RNA sequence: CCCGUCGCUAGUACCGAUUGAAUGGCUUAGUGAGGCCUCAGGAUCUGCUUAGAGAAGGGGGCAACUCCAUCUCAGAGCGGAGAAUUUGGACAAACUUGGUCAUUUAGAGGAACUAAAAGUCGUAACAAGGUUUCCGUAGGUGAACCUGCGGAAGGAUCAUUA
RNA sequence: CGGCACCUUACGAGAAAUCAAAGUCUUUGGGUUCUGGGGGGAGUAUGGUCGCAAGGCUGAAACUUAAAGGAAUUGACGGAA
RNA sequence: UGGCCGGUCGGAUUUCCAACGGGGCCUUUCCUUCUGGCUAACCUUGAGUCCUUGUGGCUCUUGGCGAACCAGGACUUUUACUUUGAAAAAAUUAGAGUGUUCAAAGCAGGCGUAUUGCUCGAAUAUAUUAGCAUGGAAUAAUAGAAUAGGACGUUUGGUUCU
RNA sequence: UAUCUGGUUGAUCCUGCCAGUAGUCAUAUGCUUGUCUCAAAGAUUAAGCCAUGCAUGUCUAAGUAUAAGCAAUUUAUACAGUGAAACUGCGAAUGGCUCAUUAAAUCAGUUAUCGUUUAUUUGAUAGUUCCUUUACUACAUGGUAUAACUGUGGUAAUUCUAGAGCUAAUACAUGCUUAAAAUCUCGACCCUUUGGAAGAGAUGUAUUUAUUAGAUAAAAAAUCAAUGUCUUCGGACUCUUUGAUGAUUCAUAAUAACUUUUCGAAUCGCAUGGCCUUGUGCUGGCGAUGGUUCAUUCAAAUUUCUGCCCUAUCAACUUUCGAUGGUAGGAUAGUGGCCUACCAUGGUUUCAACGGGUAACGGGGAAUAAGGGUUCGAUUCCGGAGAGGGAGCCUGAGAAACGGCU
RNA sequence: AUAGAUCCGUAACUUCGGGAUAAGGAUUGGCUCUAAGGGUCGGGUACGAUCAACUUAGAACUGGUACGGACAAGGGGAAUC
């Protein structure tokens, strides 16, 4: 994510005390702050090259995972850097011996180094509180094909 | 709510402090201290209830106030003081000391060591880090603060700590093959060899521990404290050596004992 | 055997004019105490101080424009604390009016149901119940009901390749 | 092969009448939807909604009651043969 | 489980075995690898079958499948289910021990010489779902290679990064 | 501890309910009541109202004693024993009661703080204190200002207090002495450059900002711009220091400063040793109480996942006035629409959202026990909430406290 | 008495069109600003000059809380015949 206005807004967006000095030109240009996640999730290199900011993003912004990892369906892409995730499940009524199928909503930032859609399995980790409804980022994309490369037309 | 509570309530009490169910509505709150509330022995406890050395809780006020009890070589005449794991408990009045270690059942057991155990204890390094103007300390589960470790020393690691100058005389490792001393959870009190540390990179590393009698077990790095290598441990083991006999064999054992 | 109308008696709910009444929420709007934050205020109650009598070497010094110093009173030297009061906020009790929701209840009178079996009138149903019954719909009648149209047999026909 | 049905039997089912499904059910589970919970009050009151209306769909409670009902047997009765 | 020298007046033992229950290996074998040490039950075996038997002893073996696991992996189809294990406070429930004189209960108590006191205890189970770790891979879903944007790789270029 | 029986009929077989029957840590009531052990008990209705009395105070050798209190003669004419009062400190935030509110709220099991505060305990921890050093003011130890007390009063009344005179501190406010070096910065005297030095200031720890380090899978070579420690100027070059986590802008260290400048002992008891220039000189023990920061403990706050009764005669709800999200700020102890400003138009729902009821606090649990279930849980343990209803706040580590205040 | 305009809010009943300006409630000046809402002018066989109108929304400041400052300008509701 290298283009399409990282200072789209009233203040300037940088990733807080990282300096990128005028007077000594760096060999590498406008230094950029990553890290990995952990637990074996890798930080990708759109993240590590890109132009964005996105404070509460897991590997370039301030936020740490740590807590649940949970995988969900996703639902919603319609906010700017959130997504809703459905976490659908199935609850056991003991007298019925028994299912019945359940589902849940949650909220998840997605950072802009990930590219989701309607239909995605993503990966989110619990973070610490984002917003009101948000406690999870995106950590991980799990729809490469989707069967979705065969439905275009022909001649 | 609202601040601090002070009063534990009986039937609040950890249940190996072996509090009766009648006699008083309240249980002795443990102070702080180097110990976590439930999983400490208070000085009452231990000297009214284990002991019998007091009759009351007025005795055991009566007895503490004359600075007979020590524990760790300082004195402690705190009633209710949370004398926990690995303490060293000196009475000076009766030549005795005691190591506050658990029995296999899960208590705390009365347990009589000498005088030159007596002179050092075991703690489980609980972090190691840099203080103030770069110096490194290691803290271990009684809340000791000790600075300039060895720099081998990391975290789950066993320490001997002197008592006296409270230094690092040495150190044990955690690697397999070495003794665990299980002080948390259902194994409680059970002793036996790491097999091996199962990772989990996110959360409750695992240790599987094997007895004496080759009975495998599983526990959490939290409830581990290794005191020695594969065999000869570093502290005096209590009588029956964590080996958790089933209660089949526990009443084979009561028979075969009690009929001479 | 049974069915209704009407008739006394008792009970139970329903409709009911009363902008019925009451309680409890929630709430628009208006007024809005109090404390807290804040803009001011400065009763006092003070330590040092004077370039002016201040009846006091400016503390190594009363000639190199130079080595921390007090008292009556005026202060032109400051500095601190600081009460009443007060400006603006946010929190906001509580009151007034209006809205709506939940619950309870008075009510002249009306229309029902039950107790309920015996009263008056008829005999609708049960037999081909004396017009086979019953369903839907529509109209009519003191009442059970009757009549039309379509249906059913739970019919009084399992049947006329006679 | 597919269909509307029919006759005999009762393996079976059923309280029985009867049923080749109403069988394969106390030896209880092929899949699924809807409905009923003693008789009345009552398909009533009220609310919603549909209709031009008639009404349709949804739909109580208070109260009352020891039976109401289903199938069959014997009798009696029939303006039934 | 025993199963037989019954030599302990119908009580050790066990390739004498059968029925169960596991783990490997080979049968075209589906599960991963690469960085550096563990030098595999040293693949091998100088020393040697001195030990006598047969086959239960092959050793300081010449570098040795350096593979007996530690951390960053060209490293990732997801679930349900079920086994096992941590956790699910105590009291309570079930339950072991113990003559509160019995019992409900309680966690006491028992044994000497009562003279310098000895000592067993305060077990165990269940605690349902969800979360955690783990074994299975049936059953029931789920995904892949079809305009090949498919796999590998002992090929050979190129670009770009560290 | 797997059980049925009476009632529809003239009799029958059913459906079907009524009635029986047996429990209740399940309440009330009637009659009766001798003994032992154990024991609930104003929950239901009215979280309605309360007379009175009590329930929170506390002192050790070790903060302050001139009681004009009591008692005793000792290193004791500074005090010395005990000690009302009162100041200070600590506690009053625990306990106890109740279940009114409350339906993803509380709560349960499970997480998270790499998102925070934390008295006390326990362990560790402080030679740096000078305003602009060539202008220091006691450290053998600074200051005033108050209670108690004395004395004069007001009010009918209160745990009301006023004016005057005293006097303390571990209260309040100031303030000080403890190396010896290194490293920076400034720097009057190095001329032919790879050419340096006195003597001045600064560097503890807190606060705030900015910047830097916090490394790392393996191996060689090539000129150079200038050399870099030292040359046998061929150029030898070895070594620089790097902890933790799954993960960080972590721990920690460094640089430039900043600050109505935080801390860095003007405190108390007991014992009175040791040394020689015998000065009441220099040293010196065991404690108590303080104190900054880290860690620990007791916690707290927020938080992940999943789980709650009845109701559709509640199908759409939220977004005016924050509803979902982004950016920035403010606020907080800290995350966060928590609030503000500007943008975007989201967020929940037939897998039952939103609304309504609850004679609903949640749970461990309890009654009944073939199995499955059904019903209860105000109530002795855990968590929440509340003190007549609301709201606001003070002090404090901790309260939106009510035996605190408005 | 109410009254213009802007924003909010609006019941019974209904012939579903209304009732309705229901009822009921806030704001309104001046000044200094801000932000949106246009027309004409150029391309390789992503952007600027230039011109102009009054609508709307917001903010600060300000005043003896005044402001539809004169004028102008509905009173409303429950019912019956
Ligand atoms: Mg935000
Ligand atoms: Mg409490
Ligand atoms: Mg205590
Ligand atoms: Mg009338
Ligand atoms: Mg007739
Ligand atoms: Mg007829
Ligand atoms: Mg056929
Ligand atoms: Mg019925
Ligand atoms: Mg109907
Ligand atoms: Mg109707
Ligand atoms: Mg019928
Ligand atoms: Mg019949
Ligand atoms: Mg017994
Ligand atoms: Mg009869
Ligand atoms: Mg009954
Ligand atoms: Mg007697
Ligand atoms: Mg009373
Ligand atoms: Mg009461
Ligand atoms: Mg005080
Ligand atoms: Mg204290
Ligand atoms: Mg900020
Ligand atoms: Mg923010
Ligand atoms: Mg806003
Ligand atoms: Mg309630
Ligand atoms: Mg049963
Ligand atoms: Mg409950
Ligand atoms: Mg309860
Ligand atoms: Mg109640
Ligand atoms: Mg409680
Ligand atoms: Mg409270
Ligand atoms: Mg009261
Ligand atoms: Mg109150
Ligand atoms: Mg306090
Ligand atoms: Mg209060
Ligand atoms: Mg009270
Ligand atoms: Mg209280
Ligand atoms: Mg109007
Ligand atoms: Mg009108
Ligand atoms: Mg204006």
């Amino acid at each position: 994510s290298t283009e399409l206005t990282v200072q789209s807004e009233r203040a300037f967006q940088k990733q807080p005390h990282i300096f990128n000095n005028p007077k000594v030109k760096t060999s590498k240009r406008t230094k950029r702050w990553y890290k990995n996640a952990g637990l074996g999730f890798k930080t990708p290199k759109t993240a590590i090259e890109g132009s964005y900011i996105d404070k509460k993003c897991p590997f370039t912004g301030l936020v740490s995972i740590r807590g649940k990892i949970l995988t969900g369906t996703v639902v919603s892409t319609k906010m700017h850097r959130t997504i809703v995730i459905r976490r659908a499940y199935l609850h056991y009524i003991p007298k019925y011996n028994r299912y019945e199928k359940r589902h849940k909503n949650v909220p998840v930032h997605v950072s802009p180094a990930f590219r989701v859609q309607v239909g995605d399995i993503v990966t989110v980790g619990q973070c610490r509180p984002i917003s009101k409804t948000v406690r999870f980022n995106v950590v991980k994309v799990s729809a490469a094909a989707g069967k979705a490369n065969k439905q275009f037309a022909k001649f | 709510a609202r601040g601090p509570k002070k009063h534990l309530k009986r039937l609040a009490a950890p249940h190996h402090w072996l509090l009766d169910k009648l006699s008083g509505c309240y249980a002795p709150r443990p102070s702080a201290g180097p110990h976590k509330l439930r999983e400490s022995l208070p000085l009452i406890v231990f000297l009214r209830n284990r002991l019998k050395y007091a009759l009351n809780g007025r005795e055991v006020k009566a007895i503490l106030m004359q600075r007979h009890v020590k524990v760790d070589g300082k004195v402690r005449t705190d009633t209710t003081y949370p004398a926990g794991f690995m303490d060293v408990i000196t009475l000076d009045a009766t030549n005795e000391n005691f190591r506050l270690v658990y029995d296999v059942k899960g208590r705390f057991a009365v347990h009589r060591i000498t005088d030159e155990e007596a002179s050092y204890k075991l703690g489980k390094v609980k972090k190691v880090q840099l203080g103030k103007k770069g110096v490194p300390y290691v803290v271990t589960h009684d809340g000791r603060t000790i600075r300039y470790p060895d720099p081998n020393i990391k975290v789950n690691d066993t320490v001997k700590i002197d008592l006296a100058s409270g230094k690092i005389t040495d150190f044990i490792k955690f690697d397999a093959g070495k003794l665990v001393y299980v002080t948390g959870g259902r194994n409680l009190g059970r002793i036996g060899t790491i097999v091996h540390k199962e990772r989990h990179d996110g959360g409750f590393d695992l240790v599987h521990i094997k007895d004496s009698l080759d009975n495998t077990f599983v526990t959490r790095l939290n409830n581990v404290f290794v005191i020695g290598e594969q065999g000869k441990p570093y502290i005096s083991l209590p009588k029956g050596k964590g080996i958790k006999l089933s209660i089949a064999e526990e009443r084979d054992r009561r028979r075969a004992q009690q009929g001479l």
